RNA sequence: AUGGUGAA
RNA sequence: GUUCUUUGUAAAGUGCCUUCGAAGAGUCGAGUUGUUUGGGAAUGCAGCUCUAAGUGGGUGGUUCCAUCUAAAGCUAA
RNA sequence: GUUUGACCUCAAAUCAGGUAGGAGUACCCGCUGAACUUAAGCAUAUCAAUAAGCGGAGGAAAAGAAACCAACCGGGAUUGCCUUAGUAACGGCGAGUGAAGCGGCAAAAGCUCAAAUUUGAAAUCUGGUACCUUCGGUGCCCGAGUUGUAAUUUGGAGAGGG
């Protein structure tokens, strides 16, 4: 696998949506969410949870804009 | 501006745990058409050709246990691979996919395919759902609430 | 209401027509199995105390003849209209206009069975023809090609 | 697979001769004019619903063709 | 049981078979050589190798020639039709040894049989006259 | 619904 | 609930039946010359086994012919194809063996 | 040679000539019995090469059934009911009806000295071989049965009682494993 | 429960 | 074993050379309603709607490669 | 010829020849099909692709000569046994359900149609009748059959010729 042909796909493929308003791109974009901190990876308990988290405060970002 | 079509297409062989997740992805996005089947390659090239459709969601069929889906596009689409063991949704992802372009690319797909264009022949104006996009141990999580 | 390549049928040979093809055809009998008997016991008998060409009678079963259409041995093919199933036939006109070989659909199964000493036969074909009547018989043939062949050239068209 | 099937004359034959003996299904009957107004594009959609895959109908439009241009022309 | 009981009761008489010697003691049949050198004191397995001959061609699962001399010593010990000939005669008489001619002809040759065909039924003709 | 049958095929004769 | 009391009997059942075989085939050896064969996938391919008929391949290479083969006792599969270099030949060496072994009685 | 072009008619089942003799037919059977003799089998290729020669003693029916176990079987199931001395050999669809479906099933005398005499037939006459179609050993039976070859029909590939009785029967040998 | 025999 | 008859330009087999060279449709397939299973790639079947192809078609494995030839039938242990 | 004859179709007979039914039913093949009971009430899982009921056979039945299994230095119809294995797999992961390929053995057997013309001769068969060496053969007649009965061919090719 390599990387240069991957940035010719980032050129053709990838559209606009900042010149757009977000009512055309309605996608939310939840950084610094890194979600390695996450503990107990096999148990499934922490995992659940800041998922939920993640999306929930996604909401009132785009709530704003509505 | 946003105007996009999904297709699903399905490989001989599909029930239970794979048709609960086709009939109702078909059923939750509006702009989904929902074919019978197809076996192979290049002809699913020519049935965007037809719907005018400028996404794709193709479930292979392989060793009798696993799960293979191919994700692509109408002119000159790149393909990745996957291995998992009617009210306008909302989307919300991760910090590490704009990580790299291995990542990147992948959220610029699942933004108008997995999500919805507004302008929608079957668009229902109230919300009831949020998606979850998240990637940890290299493989991605899915679930509705 | 009838389309067309049925009833491609009952538009048949006309009475002066279709008895000058038996005044042909009655000439060329198959034997009949009395007789065939008859003509070896008289072989038998000869040849267990002490030459002959190539015996010319008409063809006549359904296979043989689609065989000889489309092989070229075919010079006349006749056709009879009923049959119990049409379907049976009905390519048969059509595949005859296209390998060029004459055909008529001649009025009465039984009549044809006559012909044979069969009690029908759906069709019948000469195919080959002795010296005398070589003349006669390309002759009907033209006769044939006219007064059905150019006479019904919209017999592929209209219900 | 050594005895595929290589076309043979005389059945390629029987199938067109066939072909248009016959004439056409109501569905195709439909289909050609479907060609003839809609274009090649509407015509395909129809052809994929009324059998059963894409590339039986695709065949199929294709088969469509070579009796239309063979039919007016010559 | 109903019917069983009926037939011990009756005075009609059972149909009764002794047929349990037989099932054991087997009479070789097919080959007379064999027979008279054949030990029915011994299995089968054990009178064949008194022979020579092998009972079996695979290797068997589980564990374990005066005869078949006599078996190669049986090892070591058609005309043509009445109106052939005379139709071959009528050829020899008419061409002797010119086959393309008589390949050719039509008055003896109807059956258009080739030279290799004539000259093989000439060259046995030959060996039973001259 | 009676359209004539139009003989693509046996419009020209085989050799 | 089945119970096999008689898996004494059976043996003895199949043992007059190989017995009858052979009062019937007398000189012959009761079974068809199989060949020997590969066994398939990774767990058993160290094996060579006995395999089903001789390929009609191996048969004409032998010396002998398809047919005449079955009426001297040699099995013959059709199906089966001709892949392995080293299997061919130990086969054809097994039939050449097989007709310098065998004895032909006559018809008369 | 027919059976070539025959067969092939036959494909196009919805066009004009055959689309035709169906409208006909299914009238004239509607006038007919439900049950009965045909005198030459009305589709005669698929009559041959499912094992019909026009000798003595092979015999046509005709038989008419209502639309919604299956069909193509009844339709065998009730000719032998009917024509009991003969054996059913085989079936084939017609016609099909808005109500009804037609099928010229096929049947062998097996006590016609024609058919115990040849060869190639007598095996028919073979007493297991009474009420074939009652035993699903006709063709559409034995498809019904889903008796095939592959990964597909494991669980009934030879008898799906003898399948079910192999499973659920403890077996134990003398010395006990 | 199934399948049967009776019955103002 | 013993014999009595075997026939007719009869019936095949093998190798080589040349000339050809057809294999099952209201079925496969697809949609759906039930039934069957422990069956995850609705498996199998039925009903109903539609219904094909011939350098084909069916099934499997990482862009090819392997494998068989359905929709007819018989058959000891 | 307003006669007469072909055929096709439908009948008929206390005509000639046949045959089906019913009994048995352990086993086999279809069809139909519960409930007490199991996880906590019961719609699935579960009793259970059971019992009863219906239809159909045989000395066995069924199955069967790949639209098979495989991923290999490939096997090679089917049935059974041992093993695979309580594994894979499924199951409010629970009552639990529960295979298959390989491997070892038992036994081993393969074949027939439909497919393109006997066309220089329907070469095939049912029956009736007279004889004969009568589970049949022959002659003679009658029919059946060209909407195809025989010979040849079934992919392992095969056929035409030399």
């Amino acid at each position: 696998n390599n990387t240069k042909a991957m940035k010719h796909a980032l050129e053709r493929v990838q559209l606009p949506w900042k010149k757009h308003s977000f009512q055309e791109h309605q996608s939310v974009t939840s950084e610094t969410n890194t979600d390695e901190h996450i503990k107990d990876i096999y148990d499934d308990t922490e995992r659940e949870l800041a998922f939920y988290k993640q999306s929930l405060d996604a909401v009132l970002v785009a709530r704003d804009e509505l | 501006m946003n105007k996009q079509r999904t297709l699903l297409i399905s490989s001989r062989g599909v029930n239970y745990r794979h048709r609960h997740l086709i009939q109702d992805l078909s059923g939750l996005l509006p702009h989904s058409r929902k074919e019978p089947k197809l076996d192979t390659l290049q002809q699913l090239n020519e049935i965007a050709e037809l719907y005018n459709c400028n996404n794709v969601l193709f479930f292979e069929a392989r060793k009798h246990q696993d799960l293979y889906l191919w994700l692509s596009k109408p002119p000159n689409g790149p393909t990745i691979k996957f291995y998992i063991q009617g009210s306008r949704p909302v989307l919300s992802f991760d910090q590490r996919f704009e990580s790299s372009p291995h990542y990147q690319l992948i959220k610029e797909l699942l933004v108008h395919n997995f999500g919805v264009p507004p302008n929608a022949r079957k668009s229902k104006p109230f919300i009831d759902h949020v998606m979850s996009f998240s990637i940890v141990d290299d493989k991605i999580w899915v679930r509705t609430y | 209401k009838v389309p067309p390549t049925i009833a491609q049928f009952q538009y048949t040979l006309d009475r002066n027509t279709a008895a000058e093809t038996f005044k042909l055809f009655n000439k060329y009998r198959p034997e009949t199995a009395a007789e065939k008997k008859e003509r070896l016991t008289k072989e038998a008998a000869a040849v267990a105390e002490g030459a002959s060409p190539k015996p010319y009678a008409v063809k006549y079963g359904l296979n043989h003849v689609v065989a000889l259409i489309e092989n070229k041995k075919a010079k006349l093919v006749l056709i009879a209209n009923d049959v119990d199933p049409i379907e049976l036939v009905v390519f048969l006109p059509a595949l005859c206009k296209k390998m060029g070989v004459p055909y008529a659909i001649v009025k009465g199964k039984a009549r044809l069975g006559t012909l044979v000493n069969q009690k029908t036969s759906a069709v019948a074909a000469l195919t080959e023809v002795r010296a005398e009547d070589e003349a006669a018989l390309a002759k009907l043939v033209s006769t044939i090609d006219a007064n059905f062949a150019d006479k019904y050239d919209e017999v592929k068209k209209h219900w | 697979s050594y005895k595929k099937g290589a076309a043979s004359n005389r059945t390629k034959f029987v199938r067109s001769l066939v072909r248009e003996i016959a004439g056409l299904s109501p569905y195709e009957r439909r289909l050609i004019d479907l060609i003839r107004n809609s274009g090649e594009k509407r015509a395909r959609k129809v052809a994929k619903k009324r059998l059963g895959s894409f590339t039986r109908a695709k065949a199929k439009v294709e088969e469509m063709n070579n009796i239309i241009a063979a039919s007016r022309r010559h | 049981s109903v019917r069983k009981r009926k037939m011990n009761r009756s005075s009609v008489g059972k149909a009764t078979r002794r047929n349990k010697d037989k099932q054991r003691k087997i009479n070789i049949q097919s080959n007379p050589i064999i027979a008279a050198n054949w030990d029915y004191s011994l299995t089968m397995a054990q009178n064949y190798k008194k022979l020579g001959l092998r009972a079996k061609l695979q290797t068997p699962a589980g564990g374990k020639e005066t005869e078949v001399v006599k078996k190669l010593e049986e090892l070591a010990s058609r005309s043509q039709s009445e109106r052939e000939e005379e139709w071959l005669e009528k050829l020899y008489k008419k061409h002797g040894d010119d086959y393309k001619k008589m390949f050719f002809d039509k008055k003896l040759n109807i059956y258009q049989q080739s030279e290799g065909d004539l000259k093989r039924r000439l060259l046995r003709w030959k060996k039973r006259n001259g | 619904p009676y359209e004539p049958l139009i003989d693509w095929f046996t419009r020209h004769e085989e050799v | 609930v089945k119970v096999h009391f008689d898996q004494a009997g059976k043996k003895v059942s199949r043992r007059n039946a190989r017995a009858t075989r052979a009062a019937k085939i007398a000189p012959r050896p009761l079974d068809l010359l199989r060949p020997v064969v590969r066994a398939p996938t990774v767990k058993y391919n160290r094996k060579v086994r006995a395999g089903r008929g001789f390929t009609l391949a191996e048969v004409k290479a032998a010396g002998l012919t398809a047919a005449y083969a079955r009426t001297i006792g040699i099995a013959v599969d059709h199906r089966r194809q001709n892949r392995n270099q080293e299997i061919f030949d130990a086969n054809v060496q097994r039939l050449k063996e097989y007709q310098s072994k065998i004895i032909v009685f006559p018809r008369n | 040679g027919a059976y070539k072009y025959l067969e092939e008619l036959q494909r196009k089942k919805q066009s004009d000539v055959l689309r035709f003799l169906q409208r006909v037919r299914v009238w004239e059977y509607r006038q007919k019995n439900v049950i009965h003799r045909a005198a030459r089998p009305t589709r005669p290729d698929k009559a041959r090469r499912l094992g019909y020669k026009a000798k003595q003693g092979f015999v046509i029916y005709r038989v008419r059934v209502r639309r919604g176990r299956s069909l193509r079987a009844t339709a065998e199931e009730r000719v032998g009911r009917r024509a009991a001395n003969l054996r059913v050999l085989n079936s084939y669809w017609v016609n099909q009806d808005s109500t009804y479906k037609y099928f010229e099933v096929i049947l062998v005398d097996p006590q016609h000295k024609a058919i115990r005499r040849d060869a190639r037939y007598n095996w028919i006459c073979d007493p297991v071989h009474k009420h074939r179609e009652a035993r699903g050993l006709t063709a559409t039976g034995k498809k019904s049965r889903g008796i095939n070859k592959g990964h597909k029909f494991n669980n009934t590939k030879a008898g799906r009682r003898k399948t079910w009785k192999r499973q659920n029967t403890l077996s134990l040998w003398r010395y006990r494993k």
